[PDB]
């Protein structure tokens, strides 16, 4: 769903 | 020798923790080898932490057990920012190196290297910078993309050293904040993107060799997009004039082109941009061709997809091309479930070339067409079989598992596994098609990747990411057995 810039 | 060879894993490095006090925290978001070395000097990269900047010298060793990689200077940025983006430059004065640094304050770092010292500050936006690049032009020249939606142009040289901001790029052709600017060669167009989902192209006028009271402010991209891709844009570079991007959620780097757009061309002024007259059209360009069938002629095409798979959600990941004449070019980018993948440019060419020849010999000779790989020469090889006979040369790295061999111990041709296995990886005749990765290595652990480094004899390939971890990849060794 949402965009995500930091490391899993 | 060896043109053909691709990279491997040599060493790789985890940097302490430098931002857990302050999601997995500590990133090295940025890598850069120093460009303005001499022919054959041995490589330099910043490796670019939330907090640290590490300067490392690479050193082809003959020792397998034996660290190429040494770490000459380490930075601290003693402020209460996280970094993200780095660039080189160099002193306008003494010619030293000078490696910018910046991230979420929106001020860009100037930092003498060899000598440990701030050289200065660039002021001027108001928001984060997420990306920075030098202008292949003129070293002195930097542009920065930042959250505040515009990308500043910056001069280092002495002539501008009061207010060194040269040009804005603003009015609307962006509307969110700005993940990525690149320079063509030439130093005169920039990319720009981010999370508005636009792509756009700027014409940057000259630059006076005097004080600017105030910058040259562009309002109006001269080409601009947002069809391209269908999420955010993380990653924008020029590839001689053709274009490499990819959006979050695709799973692809997209080369595509600008219809009509040549660098051969003059550069075009400020008035000769499109406008947005009409705010239902989501491309608009000054450089579109006037002969097509369509009303309105297409003004970019898709050109091929190299395939990025589980990339996922994730998004601030960079991929880089090694782009130097009398090499092959070579795309490199990490994924975020730890794989490195390799694409070399030259191999299109030359299975296109074999395929050709292929597809021309099966029709010519019914099928009738024995390949021999290249390093028996074509002409001695058309004796041996006979006139009967075609006689395809096969590029040796194109190694096996257009028609398919009738059966599986047919003399003639490849199976359908071969033929579709080459294809995957080669075949450039579908632009919505997936190429598959020429190589792709596994890394141990948990790695997203942030940004490749190439240096510039093209033997390190240094991959950075999550956990402060560096990833350096060879060929070309001098590791002795």
């Amino acid at each position: 769903k949402a965009a995500r810039k930091s490391a899993p | 020798s060896a043109e053909w060879e691709l990279p491997r894993l040599r060493t790789s490095f985890i940097f302490q923790d430098d931002y857990k006090y302050l999601q997995d925290l500590a990133e090295f978001f940025d890598v850069k080898f120093y460009p303005y070395s001499p022919p054959g000097a041995p490589p330099v990269f910043a490796a670019t932490s939330k907090k640290h900047a590490v300067i490392c010298r690479l050193t082809q060793t003959t020792d397998k057990d034996a660290n190429p990689c040494e770490i000459i200077q380490l930075i601290r940025d003693d402020g209460n920012e996280a970094n993200c983006a780095s660039c080189w430059s160099k002193d306008p004065i003494t010619d030293q190196p000078l490696l910018c640094i910046a991230g979420n304050e929106g001020n860009v770092k100037v930092y003498n290297v060899t000598e440990g010292k701030l050289y200065r500050t660039l002021v001027g936006h108001g928001g984060g910078i997420n990306d920075l690049a030098t202008s292949p032009a003129n070293p002195y020249i930097i542009a920065s993309a930042s959250d505040d939606t515009t990308i500043r142009i910056w001069s280092l040289a002495p002539e501008h050293e009061k207010q060194p901001c040269v040009c804005i790029l603003g009015g609307e052709g962006h509307s969110y904040d700005l993940l990525s600017v690149a320079f063509h060669d030439n130093g005169r167009y920039v990319l720009s993107a981010g999370h508005d989902q636009v792509i756009n192209l700027w014409a940057l006028p000259e630059f006076p060799n005097e004080h600017m009271e105030i910058p040259i402010v562009i309002y109006y991209p001269h080409f601009s997009s947002s069809e391209i891709h269908n999420n955010l844009v993380d990653c924008v570079a020029f590839y001689g004039d053709l274009i490499l991007s990819r959006a979050c959620h695709e799973d692809t780097i997209v080369l595509w082109r600008i219809e009509g757009f040549s660098s051969d061309d003059p550069i075009p002024g400020p008035l000769d941009a499109p406008t947005p007259t009409d705010m239902t059209k989501q491309t608009r360009s000054y450089f579109t061709p006037t002969v097509s069938p369509q009303s309105r002629p297409a003004m970019f095409t898709r050109l091929a997809q190299f395939h990025t798979p589980d990339c996922g959600v994730q998004f601030f990941m960079r991929f880089r091309m090694y782009h130097v004449p009398g090499k092959h070019p070579i795309l490199a980018f990490a994924n975020a479930k730890s794989k490195t993948f390799f694409w070399d440019l030259a191999r299109f060419g030359e299975y296109a070339r074999f395929m050709a020849d292929l597809k021309e010999a099966q029709q010519s000779y019914n099928g009738r067409v024995v390949v021999v790989d290249q390093g028996i020469s074509l002409a001695q090889a058309q004796q041996v079989h006979g006139p009967g006979v075609g006689v395809v040369m096969k590029p040796a790295w194109l190694v096996p598992k257009v028609s398919a061999s009738p059966d599986p111990d047919s003399p003639f041709g490849f199976s359908r596994e071969t033929l579709q296995a080459w294809a995957d990886m080669y075949d450039l005749s579908n632009p919505v098609g997936l190429i598959k990765a020429h190589r792709s290595l596994a890394i141990d652990g948990a790695f997203v990747g942030r940004q490749v480094g190439w240096s510039p004899e093209g033997e390190w390939c240094v991959v950075v990411g999550n956990g402060n971890r560096a990833l350096i990849y060879q060929r070309w060794g001098k590791e002795r057995g």
